[PDB]
RNA sequence: ACUAUGGUUUUUAUU
RNA sequence: AGGCGGCCCCCUGGACGAAGACUGACGCUCAGGUGCGAAAGCGUGGGGAGCAAACAGGAUUAGAUACCCUGGUAGUCCACGCCGUAAACGAUGUCGACUUGGAGGUUGUGCCCUUGAGGCGUGGCUUCCGGAGCUAACGCGUUAAGUCGACCGCCUGGGGA
């Protein structure tokens, strides 16, 4: 409802899935998709490909909403957290930047115990 | 060194201005007889009036548009960690990777009529599916392999 | 090595690879060289965070 | 182990979400952390620090 | 860490 | 010992710092006996989310009653009692007095204008490396597989058992 051709993309990558949400600065979440909704399972669902096609299916779900530029905010410790630039290039979008929004590593259950030092 | 390639790079056709034609007169034409090979050279545009393809003046441009590869898979073995990574093919080599196809059921066909035979494959390969793309759909299969890393 | 990432950073720390085995093993453990350099000189090295 | 009523020190080890900050990113020792968590638990039960932001 | 299959199961040899 | 982790309050067997004063051999082992569960089994009434023998199915495959997957009982949980199980492996019976260096962790203690997740000595515990001695070998290595001194349990080719 602001018609600015401009918005934000929020990514969250886990050790199974990846979430992609596209939102307007007025708080209207224009569309969302996951690697799970794309029919994938297990380690393949966690891939940068499975995240990229979830973003390409989401760019295909905002294709009547009038938007052309996005700024990216990346979150989660999993693989496939920054392949969305290749989905923007597939859909013809312009990009501002890719910003990491990692929160403080609270809890800290089962990090890799191999070695140390 | 020895390079094992002619690396051509030719001149375009002297009455069509196109480089595509100056490479495609070489298909199903043998021992370089291109000035007496009247039974095949250019004649696929004259026999398309008996085969299912459309707009003969672009029928090779559209057929080539629908068969070319986009990637090649190249291992990077370090331990491994075998890295079966796809990378995109370069803007000339994308055509050379398609040079051997489209004739594999025409050589090798009987019933003479070479020009009508080439117009049959010029209609069948342009479907982006099944024939002429069996190795293109095998690159698509080899592009599934890097997903094993997760 | 190998070992999968659990904390996201775009730049490496050189903390786990070739620093770390090649070299990093069987050259400092248990009284090798000693004198003062692998222990006592490090006990005299000041740190503004633990360590 | 000595205090739980003066919260100026305890706010140095929790976020604006009230969650506890790991010793591995504050230059703090773990044998302190184990008891700074007890001081935070004492001050939560005193209702002067938050338990969870639900709430 | 870097991409699935599961069964049959030698006898004389050596004097 | 089997084992034992949110905070908070009581009660409790051992271990240790340290200045005085008091016993006066009061010490040790142990047949028989007796104390005690990680587990599952006995069972009456409650509980049922994780996980799961049993079990309905999916399958699987040439087949399957199994691997894999959807659901899932006994059981793990609670009160109160029986059972006494195991690799109950710290591979080292319970007790006494000796031997030989190094380095870490953990807890006192003396002194640091505390490089100080402490430092340099000295008491307790303990782990890795390593010497005498002992071993076929692993190695054990002062908390010993060493040195013998007390007392107990048990043995004498393998299978059968």
């Amino acid at each position: 409802r602001k018609q600015v051709s401009d918005g934000v993309a929020h990514i969250h990558a886990s050790f199974n899935n990846t979430i992609v949400t596209i939102t307007d600065r007025q708080g209207n979440a224009l569309g969302w998709a996951t690697a799970g909704g794309s029919g994938f399972r297990g380690s393949r669902k966690s891939t940068p490909f499975a995240a990229q096609v979830a973003a390409e299916r989401c760019a295909d779900a905002v294709k009547e909403y009038g938007i052309k530029n996005l700024e990216v905010m990346v979150k989660g410790p999993g693989p496939g957290r920054e392949s969305t630039i290749r989905a923007l290039n597939a859909a013809g979008f312009r990009i501002t930047n890719i910003t990491d929004v990692t929160p403080i590593p609270h809890n800290g259950c089962r990090p890799p115990k191999k070695r140390r030092v | 060194r020895r390079r094992v390639i002619g690396q051509r790079k030719i001149l375009p056709d002297p009455k069509f201005g196109s480089e595509l034609l100056a490479k495609f007169v070489n298909i199903l034409m043998v021992d370089g007889k291109k000035s007496t090979a009247e039974s095949i050279v250019y004649s696929a545009l004259e026999t398309l009036a008996q085969r299912s393809g459309k707009s003969e003046l672009e029928a090779f441009e559209v057929a080539l548009e629908n068969v070319r590869p986009t990637v090649e898979v190249k291992s990077r073995r370090v331990g491994g960690s075998t890295y079966q990574v796809p990378v995109e093919v370069r803007p000339v080599r994308r055509n050379a990777l398609a040079m051997r196809w489209i004739v594999e059921a025409a050589r090798k066909r009987g019933d003479k009529s070479m020009a009508l035979r080439l117009a049959n494959e010029l209609s069948d390969a342009a479907e982006n599916k099944g024939t002429a793309v069996k190795k293109r759909e095998d690159v698509h299969r080899m592009a599934e392999a890097n997903k094993a890393f997760a | 090595i190998k070992v999968r990432e659990n904390e996201p950073f775009d730049v490496a720390l050189r903390r786990f690879k070739r620093s770390c085995e090649k070299a990093g093993v069987l050259a400092e453990v248990r009284r090798r060289e000693f004198y003062e350099k692998p222990t006592t000189e490090r006990k005299r090295a000041k740190a503004s965070a633990v360590k | 182990e000595i205090d739980y009523k003066d919260i100026a020190t305890l706010k140095n080890y929790i976020t604006e979400s009230g969650k506890i900050v790991p010793s591995r990113i504050t230059g703090t020792r773990a044998k302190y952390q184990r008891q700074l968590a007890r001081a935070i638990k004492r001050a939560r039960y005193l209702s002067l620090l938050p338990y969870t932001d639900r709430h």
